[PDB]
């Protein structure tokens, strides 16, 4: 699937061993026709008591729940989706929505309302690609002493680090990662060109460590 | 709670 997809493209650039090129040519490897639909802009985690609210740069807002559901506000402000444990998918409205859901509508407005408000929107300066297709949700997530790792319906993994604010975002469908880096200028690659032409070990160590986060998606 | 920057 994408995970199994993802790994085998991060192995094979990271076995190329591109930081260490005669020449690195790391700009000849972008490509912007990959550049991402989605990622998460913001994110709050509550996962004490209720889950994970974040923010897709669309400006939709999902939850992850700790009951292992999901339900996701459209960016016009009254369509839901709701993901049952399963995976199972229902569509509805806030003006038009089974009082079964009300409680979890409370929680993701509180969320959406501090979201909005309050924190940066990762990847403010970047226009996503022109595509047509589905809005995806938070499929997992964990956190390490050095990143967050956000794992989306769509095959995407997001990994925000913390020390230097620099971020990965990955699509195995595209095979390509967007690198932002701490002044918040970001490229897209294409996976296959990074191992053709190199890159500079501070992407070349994200990469690795994006697989190790692979790894871990993948034993779930 | 934890929150992203
Ligand atoms: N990076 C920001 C500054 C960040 C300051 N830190 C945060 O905002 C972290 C998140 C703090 C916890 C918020 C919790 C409330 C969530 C809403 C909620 C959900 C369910 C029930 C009740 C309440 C910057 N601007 O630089």
């Amino acid at each position: 699937c994408h995970l199994s997809d993802m790994l085998q493209q991060l192995h094979s650039v990271n076995a190329s061993k591109p930081s260490e090129r005669g020449l690195v040519r790391q700009e000849e490897a972008e490509d912007p026709a990959c550049i991402p639909i989605f990622w998460v802009s913001k994110w709050v985690d509550y996962s004490d008591k209720y889950g994970l609210g974040y923010q897709l740069c669309d400006n939709s807002v999902g939850v992850l729940f700790n009951d292992s559901t999901r339900l996701i506000l459209y960016n016009d402000g009254d369509s839901l989706q709701y993901i049952e444990r399963d995976g199972t998918e229902s569509y509805l409205t806030v003006s038009s929505h089974p009082n079964s859901l009300m409680k979890k509508i409370t929680l993701l407005k509180y969320f959406r309302n501090y979201m909005s408000e309050h924190l940066l929107k990762a990847g403010a300066n970047i226009t996503p690609r022109e595509g047509d297709a589905r809005l995806p949700y938070l499929r997992t997530w964990f956190r390490t002493r050095s990143a967050i790792i956000l794992h989306l319906s769509n095959g995407s993994v997001q990994i925000n680090f913390f020390q230097d604010h620099t971020k990965l975002i990955l699509c195995p469908l595209m095979a390509a990662v967007t690198y932002i880096d701490e002044k918040r200028d970001f490229r897209t690659y294409r996976l296959s060109l990074l191992e053709e032409y190199g890159c500079c070990k501070e992407l070349a160590s994200r990469l690795r460590y994006a697989r190790t986060m692979v790894d871990k998606l993948l034993s779930s | 709670p934890l929150a992203s920057t």
